């Protein structure tokens, strides 16, 4: 028959398609305005699909902020995500107040409950000077510690990292940005690699 | 901004008002007499035949 | 009896009293672990289960758990009947039968310990979930089945196959047919062990990126659990075998081999499945 | 400031909404139909298990022969399927693979597809060149395209996350009338038979009639508490079906303009993800999500059968033209035909 014949033809480029989007990472990428954003994804409308190949391996980034509705309704469609991708602008101060709120409305998803965090401190050469002219404790009631950088850059990190509740299933990949991109997509590479990784083991009941 | 809203939003309240309304009586009758009328074309509720269920 | 012999030349008489009485406990209650240990997973075979690289481990599992329980089975009725009323149709049929279970058995759990080191250091390199049944079959049961059938073809027409004492694989000192299951065994324990400390480096692998240290012994008890649960799918209680190879007089080798492999049915039971917690809620409440 | 008094106008407006309702409110279907013979229990069968999708299948609609059926998923691929023989006619690759509907055109010519991508691509399956292709690309809206229905070969309807339905013209590819009114993100819209007037349920937990001529909505209905999900029309015209994230399914007559039934039990909690009625209207089908579909009386509120054997969330369903058989594509990529 011509039509089973053409149906076997139509299974062959379902199976050709879906190995070939099994290698896919399909990562998801997240944050504020204007925070940092572009630069971990130009390194090389609705939601922008960016795809860079790094080691052999081909990336899905998703872009999802454009759509300005309520993303309780279409979030769900974002799971089997290799991790998330979030990117937190440094230098601003006062956005990072909704960036907190936004990444709790992330990591307390009920689809996102093993799904890991690959956030990004932004800025961190901007952060240096920028610190000086306006310092964190005074700008902000709760109390900063020291006023070094190495102080108050592990403080944003205790902010960011104590607001994810499942501590035992999500793993949250901390690193900071800096002018060059060469090490800024090892890095993804890396917490990838590390996530696939600690999936298998709880498929194979040893984790 | 919130001036134009409201005086559209005014407006449509009024034009849904003036609109004839049965009773809902006579309208849950309809329902029931088109489910009577039809049900015997109504291949889920009655079991098909395999000899004419295409999806046998 | 013992349960020594499947790794010992010669079991000292003054053991045997005493070995006798925790390996036939330990058999019974194996017969019993392995029976609801398929049937709890007999029911939620596919009910739950939908991943790719948990549908091999599932088949995996039922296989060393079906070789386990017929195996023993084999074990128990082959040393219970006398070599020279049914030289031939007990004794001999349940000699080859245990020897190629419990084979199929040491192969199997190399498949699960591949299958383990596959995922861990290729962890991108993907193949059809077919094509590693197929290879995981061919030498579960082929490879085991090819060395049972020339241990049959070779030192049974020589008549030194069977031990005078025992039905099981004679030692002699011209012909060893027994180096047909001990050299295999212990070959298979060495492979999984590599595997077990590769998966020891991945659990204990640095923080990545600037990542502070948060919770404290949170990865040291990942490896104790990991370790529990991946000691007695991976036989690696069975490494003893070459202890009671090299001086078979040792009283505390026999005793240790005999209680913890004779166990083995409830280290699967207890750990394998019921220490699981992704199974472990789904079992206790109904 | 003459706020304060335009909202006082509108409150005493909604106040005369409701005393006019609650006039005929007083007689109830549910009393009514207690004469009726139930339906009974009923079973139905798989006879067909349609699969080769890769990824949650969110839309599928029936062909207008009650043959072709169309589905679509988020692996990026729109599949036509042939549901007598469960071979395969057509496989579209989507440009986005953020699909969240799927509409077959009544004539069996034009399918349609939208979803995160913000457009709506129509592709013509009649190509005397061979291999399908995007006919059209609608665009203009700002929110998410939850839902789209075919008029005719130039005509479709949109609900968009924008809070917004629109009704498009193929030809020219613009926006000929624009509905506005929804104060939350519309989801779904159904069609009436004479393809005349729809109605869309929204986020606001409130469905709107419109009219496509004029391009206003005529009547509101505001029964649940919750985010509406699926809309269906009663085969007569005159009453359609509403569900909602409150394992509640609302049956609104257009002309008593009020709610009759109220179909929701205690085991069920989920919430209902898509809703359709046989060709006699006698028979309520509703998605869950909870793994599994539900059967309704429409006229009893009694649950006649369980459409159970789906591993995952139910997320579209539907009854063909004839009421032959019931099609149901969950997220675990399998669509299943029951009869
Ligand atoms: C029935 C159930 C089922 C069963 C399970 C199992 C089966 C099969 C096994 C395997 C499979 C196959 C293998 C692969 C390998 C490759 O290819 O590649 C290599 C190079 O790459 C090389 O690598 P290296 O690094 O050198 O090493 C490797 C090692 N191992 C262990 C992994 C092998
Ligand atoms: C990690 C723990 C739980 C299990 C270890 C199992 C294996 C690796 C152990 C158990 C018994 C061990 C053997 C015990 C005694 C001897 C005799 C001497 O020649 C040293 C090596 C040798 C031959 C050991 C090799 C390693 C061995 C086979």
């Amino acid at each position: 028959k011509a039509a089973v014949e053409r149906s076997k033809m139509i299974d062959r480029n379902l199976r050709e398609d879906g190995e070939k989007a099994a290698r896919e990472v399909k990562l998801l990428l997240l944050g504020a305005d204007n925070s940092g954003k572009s630069t971990i994804v130009k390194q090389m409308t609705g939601i922008v699909e960016t795809h860079f190949t790094f080691k052999d391996l081909h990336f899905k980034m998703f872009d999802v902020g454009g759509q300005r509705s309520e993303r309780k309704k279409w979030i769900h469609c974002f799971e089997d995500v290799a991790a998330i991708i979030f990117c937190v602008d440094l230098s601003d101060y006062n956005r990072m107040h909704e960036s907190m709120k936004l990444f709790d409305s992330i990591c307390n998803n009920k689809w996102f409950t093993d799904t890991s965090i690959i956030l990004f401190l932004n800025k961190k050469d901007l952060f240096e000077e920028k610190i000086k002219k306006s310092p964190l404790t005074i700008c902000y009631q709760e109390y900063a510690g020291s006023n070094t950088y190495e102080e108050a850059a592990a403080y944003i990190q205790c902010q960011f990292e104590d607001l994810n509740k499942r501590k035992d299933t999500k793993e949250i990949y901390t690193h900071f940005t800096c002018a060059t991109d060469t090490k800024n997509a090892q890095f993804i590479f890396d917490a990838v690699t590390d996530v696939i990784i600690k999936n298998n083991l709880k498929d194979c009941g040893l984790f | 901004a919130s001036i134009a809203q409201a005086r559209k939003l005014v407006e449509q309240l009024k034009m849904e008002a003036n609109i004839d309304r049965i009773k809902v009586s006579k309208a849950a009758a309809d329902l029931m007499a088109y489910c009577e009328a039809h049900a015997k074309e109504d291949p889920l509720l009655t079991p098909v035949p395999a000899s004419e269920n295409p999806f046998r | 009896a013992s349960f020594s012999i499947l790794m010992s030349p010669f079991v000292p008489s003054t053991i045997f009293p005493v070995v006798k009485w925790i390996t036939y406990v330990g058999l019974g209650i194996s017969i019993g672990s392995l029976i609801l240990c398929l049937i709890i997973e007999a029911l939620f075979w596919k009910q739950i289960k939908k991943s790719q690289t948990s549908h091999t481990r599932r088949i995996c599992m039922v296989n060393i758990a079906l070789s386990l329980l017929i195996a023993d089975v084999w074990f128990i009725v082959g040393a219970t009947v006398d070599t020279t009323v049914n030289p031939s149709g007990v004794c001999t049929a349940a000699v080859f039968f245990t020897h190629f279970f419990y084979l199929s058995l040491f192969f199997w759990m190399l498949m699960l310990g591949i299958l383990l080191a596959y995922r861990i250091i290729l962890v991108f390199h993907h193949m059809a979930q077919h094509l590693m049944m197929a290879v995981g079959f061919c030498l579960g049961y082929g490879c085991p089945l090819i060395i049972s059938v020339i241990t049959i073809a070779v030192t049974q027409p020589s008549n030194t196959y069977k031990r005078k004492d025992v039905c099981w694989l004679n030692w002699s000192n011209g012909s060893k047919p027994l180096l047909a299951f001990v050299v295999p065994a212990l070959a298979i324990v060495a492979v999984n062990f590599v595997v077990v400390l590769l998966v020891l480096t991945k659990l204990w692998r640095p923080t990545v990126g600037e990542r502070l240290s948060r919770d404290d012994k949170a990865t040291i008890i990942r490896v104790g659990k990991s370790l529990l649960i991946l000691t007695p799918l991976l036989g690696l209680t069975w490494g003893f075998g070459i202890g009671t190879i090299v001086d078979s007089q040792n009283l505390a080798w026999h005793v240790i081999f005999a209680l913890l492999n004779a166990f083995q049915g409830f280290f699967i039971l207890c750990f394998g499945i019921l220490l699981d917690s992704k199974l472990r809620q789904l079992l206790f409440n109904k | 400031s003459e706020l304060d008094q335009l909202r006082q106008e509108a409150e005493q407006l909604k106040n005369q909404i409701r005393d006019a309702r609650k006039a005929c409110a007083d007689a109830t279907l549910s009393q009514i139909t207690n004469n009726i013979d139930p339906v009974g229990r009923i079973q139905m069968r798989t006879r067909r298990t349609l699969r080769g999708h890769l990824a949650k299948i969110y839309a599928m609609h029936w062909g207008t022969d009650s043959r072709l059926l169309v589905s679509a998923s988020q692996d990026g691929k729109l599949i036509i399927w042939d549901s007598y023989t469960t071979n395969k006619v057509h496989a579209i690759p989507l440009r986005s693979s953020w699909v969240m509907t799927c509409a077959y055109a009544p004539s069996g010519n034009y399918v349609a597809c939208g979803g995160l991508d913000n457009i709506c691509s129509i592709y013509n399956l009649k190509t005397r060149e061979g291999n399908v292709r995007v006919s059209r690309e609608l665009a203009g809206h700002t929110g998410y395209l939850s839902c789209c229905r075919f008029l005719d070969d130039n005509q479709i309807v949109t609900s968009s996350g924008d809070t917004t339905c629109a009704l498009w013209d193929i030809e020219t590819g613009q926006q000929t009338t624009t509905f506005t009114g929804h104060t939350g993100d519309v989801m779904s819209l159904s069609l009436a038979p004479d393809t005349r007037l729809f109605v869309s349920g929204a986020c606001d937990a409130s469905a709107k009639l419109w009219d496509v001529r004029e391009g206003m909505c005529r009547q509101t209905f505001t029964g649940h508490e919750s985010d509406i999900n699926a809309i269906c029309f009663f085969p007569n015209g005159n009453a359609f079906a509403t569900g909602s994230d409150d394992a509640t399914c609302r049956l609104f007559d257009l002309r008593a303009d009020q709610e009759l039934m109220t179909y929701s039990h205690d085991n069920i909690i989920c919430g209902i993800t898509s809703v359709s009625f046989s060709k006699s209207g006698r028979l309520l089908l509703a998605g869950y999500d909870d793994f599994n579909c539900n059967v309704w009386d429409a006229l009893k509120a009694d649950r006649a059968g369980v459409l159970a054997g789906h591993d995952n969330r139910v997320s579209c369903l539907g009854v063909t033209d004839d009421g032959m058989a019931v099609a149901t594509g969950s997220w675990d990529s399998f669509l299943k035909i029951w009869n």
